[PDB]
Protein backbone atom coordinates (compact mmCIF):
# COMPACT_ATOMS: atom_id res chain seq x y z
CA UNK A 1 0.00 0.00 0.00
CA UNK A 2 2.57 2.28 0.62
CA UNK A 3 4.61 2.58 -2.40
CA UNK A 4 1.84 4.37 -4.19
CA UNK A 5 0.20 7.51 -3.18
CA UNK A 6 -2.65 6.45 -5.07
CA UNK A 7 -3.00 2.97 -3.38
CA UNK A 8 -2.37 4.55 -0.04
CA UNK A 9 -5.07 7.34 -0.71
CA UNK A 10 -7.47 4.92 -1.99
CA UNK A 11 -6.88 3.00 1.49
CA UNK A 12 -7.30 5.60 3.94
CA UNK A 13 -10.31 7.20 2.39
CA UNK A 14 -11.91 3.97 3.13
CA UNK A 15 -10.65 3.86 6.34
CA UNK A 16 -12.03 6.81 7.58
CA UNK A 17 -15.61 6.56 5.52
CA UNK A 18 -16.46 3.99 8.23
CA UNK A 19 -16.65 5.94 11.43
CA UNK A 20 -19.51 6.95 13.16
CA UNK A 21 -19.26 8.27 16.22
CA UNK A 22 -22.09 10.00 18.42
CA UNK A 23 -22.15 11.38 21.64
CA UNK A 24 -24.30 12.78 24.25
CA UNK A 25 -23.42 16.26 25.31
CA UNK A 26 -25.28 19.06 27.87
CA UNK A 27 -27.23 21.87 26.25
CA UNK A 28 -24.67 24.58 25.00
CA UNK A 29 -26.63 27.77 26.42
CA UNK A 30 -27.08 26.05 30.04
CA UNK A 31 -23.08 25.38 30.22
CA UNK A 32 -22.09 28.67 29.05
CA UNK A 33 -24.13 30.15 30.97
CA UNK A 34 -23.04 28.47 34.59
CA UNK A 35 -19.33 28.83 33.70
CA UNK A 36 -20.80 32.03 32.98
CA UNK A 37 -21.39 32.89 36.62
CA UNK A 38 -18.53 31.09 38.42
CA UNK A 39 -16.60 33.92 36.37
CA UNK A 40 -18.49 36.85 36.47
CA UNK A 41 -19.12 36.48 40.53
CA UNK A 42 -15.11 35.81 41.13
CA UNK A 43 -13.51 37.88 38.44
CA UNK A 44 -12.25 41.80 39.43
CA UNK A 45 -12.27 42.82 36.09
CA UNK A 46 -13.59 41.71 32.88
CA UNK A 47 -12.14 38.05 32.10
CA UNK A 48 -10.62 37.03 28.66
CA UNK B 1 -22.93 67.71 55.96
CA UNK B 2 -22.58 67.86 59.70
CA UNK B 3 -25.87 68.50 60.21
CA UNK B 4 -27.32 66.03 57.47
CA UNK B 5 -25.27 63.38 59.07
CA UNK B 6 -25.95 64.35 62.59
CA UNK B 7 -29.34 64.09 62.05
CA UNK B 8 -29.03 60.52 60.07
CA UNK B 9 -27.24 59.15 62.84
CA UNK B 10 -30.12 60.22 65.60
CA UNK B 11 -32.57 58.43 63.22
CA UNK B 12 -31.11 55.18 62.77
CA UNK B 13 -33.41 53.39 65.35
CA UNK B 14 -35.74 54.29 63.31
CA UNK B 15 -34.53 50.97 61.58
CA UNK B 16 -35.98 49.59 64.36
CA UNK B 17 -38.74 49.11 61.92
CA UNK B 18 -37.68 46.60 59.67
CA UNK B 19 -36.65 44.55 63.00
CA UNK B 20 -40.48 44.47 64.07
CA UNK B 21 -41.61 43.69 60.42
CA UNK B 22 -38.85 40.11 60.17
CA UNK B 23 -39.61 39.86 64.05
CA UNK B 24 -43.23 39.64 63.90
CA UNK B 25 -43.39 36.50 61.59
CA UNK B 26 -41.09 34.35 64.00
CA UNK B 27 -43.16 31.39 64.18
CA UNK B 28 -43.74 31.54 60.09
CA UNK B 29 -39.89 32.07 60.11
CA UNK B 30 -38.92 29.33 61.87
CA UNK B 31 -41.35 26.43 62.23
CA UNK B 32 -40.88 25.55 58.47
CA UNK B 33 -38.33 23.15 56.27
CA UNK B 34 -37.07 25.78 54.27
CA UNK B 35 -34.95 27.70 56.89
CA UNK B 36 -31.00 26.82 57.71
CA UNK B 37 -28.94 28.97 59.51
CA UNK B 38 -25.40 27.14 58.51
CA UNK B 39 -22.94 28.47 55.54
CA UNK B 40 -22.21 25.81 53.32
CA UNK B 41 -19.69 26.76 51.29
CA UNK B 42 -19.17 24.35 48.67
CA UNK B 43 -22.62 24.83 47.39
CA UNK B 44 -22.18 25.56 43.82
CA UNK B 45 -22.27 29.20 43.39
CA UNK B 46 -24.43 28.61 40.21
CA UNK B 47 -27.26 27.54 41.88
CA UNK B 48 -27.33 30.94 43.98
CA UNK C 1 -25.11 53.39 54.02
CA UNK C 2 -23.28 50.74 53.23
CA UNK C 3 -21.72 50.66 57.11
CA UNK C 4 -25.21 50.37 58.46
CA UNK C 5 -26.63 48.13 55.92
CA UNK C 6 -23.56 46.08 57.44
CA UNK C 7 -26.16 45.11 60.65
CA UNK C 8 -28.79 44.00 58.56
CA UNK C 9 -27.22 41.24 56.69
CA UNK C 10 -25.13 38.44 57.74
CA UNK C 11 -22.02 37.79 55.72
CA UNK C 12 -23.13 34.76 53.61
CA UNK C 13 -25.59 37.62 51.75
CA UNK C 14 -22.40 39.35 50.35
CA UNK C 15 -20.18 37.66 47.26
CA UNK C 16 -17.08 36.71 49.23
CA UNK C 17 -15.25 38.66 46.15
CA UNK C 18 -17.29 42.41 47.18
CA UNK C 19 -17.00 41.60 51.19
CA UNK C 20 -12.95 42.06 50.24
CA UNK C 21 -13.33 45.11 47.92
CA UNK C 22 -15.50 46.49 50.93
CA UNK C 23 -12.23 46.42 53.11
CA UNK C 24 -10.22 47.54 50.49
CA UNK C 25 -12.51 50.50 49.73
CA UNK C 26 -12.45 51.35 53.55
CA UNK C 27 -8.99 50.56 54.15
CA UNK C 28 -7.93 53.14 51.13
CA UNK C 29 -10.70 55.70 53.15
CA UNK C 30 -8.75 55.28 56.60
CA UNK C 31 -5.34 55.81 54.51
CA UNK C 32 -6.53 58.89 52.17
CA UNK C 33 -8.33 60.46 55.17
CA UNK C 34 -7.45 59.63 58.83
CA UNK C 35 -3.48 58.72 58.39
CA UNK C 36 -0.75 61.05 59.19
CA UNK C 37 2.02 62.23 57.02
CA UNK C 38 4.32 60.20 58.60
CA UNK C 39 2.39 56.97 59.24
CA UNK C 40 1.27 56.87 55.25
CA UNK C 41 5.00 57.13 54.86
CA UNK C 42 5.87 54.23 56.85
CA UNK C 43 3.66 51.83 55.10
CA UNK C 44 4.60 53.13 51.93
CA UNK C 45 7.97 52.25 52.75
CA UNK C 46 7.66 48.74 53.99
CA UNK C 47 5.33 48.06 51.16
CA UNK C 48 2.75 47.46 53.43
Amino acid sequence: VYMSPLALNNLASRLLRKISLHLVMQMVTAVQQDLGEVVSVSSNVTNP
Amino acid sequence: NTALLSRFLDATPNLLGIYEAILANTYANAVNVYCDSVYRADIPIEWK
Amino acid sequence: CLMLFQALIPPSALTARQRLDINNRFAYFLIKCHATQATTARLVANQV
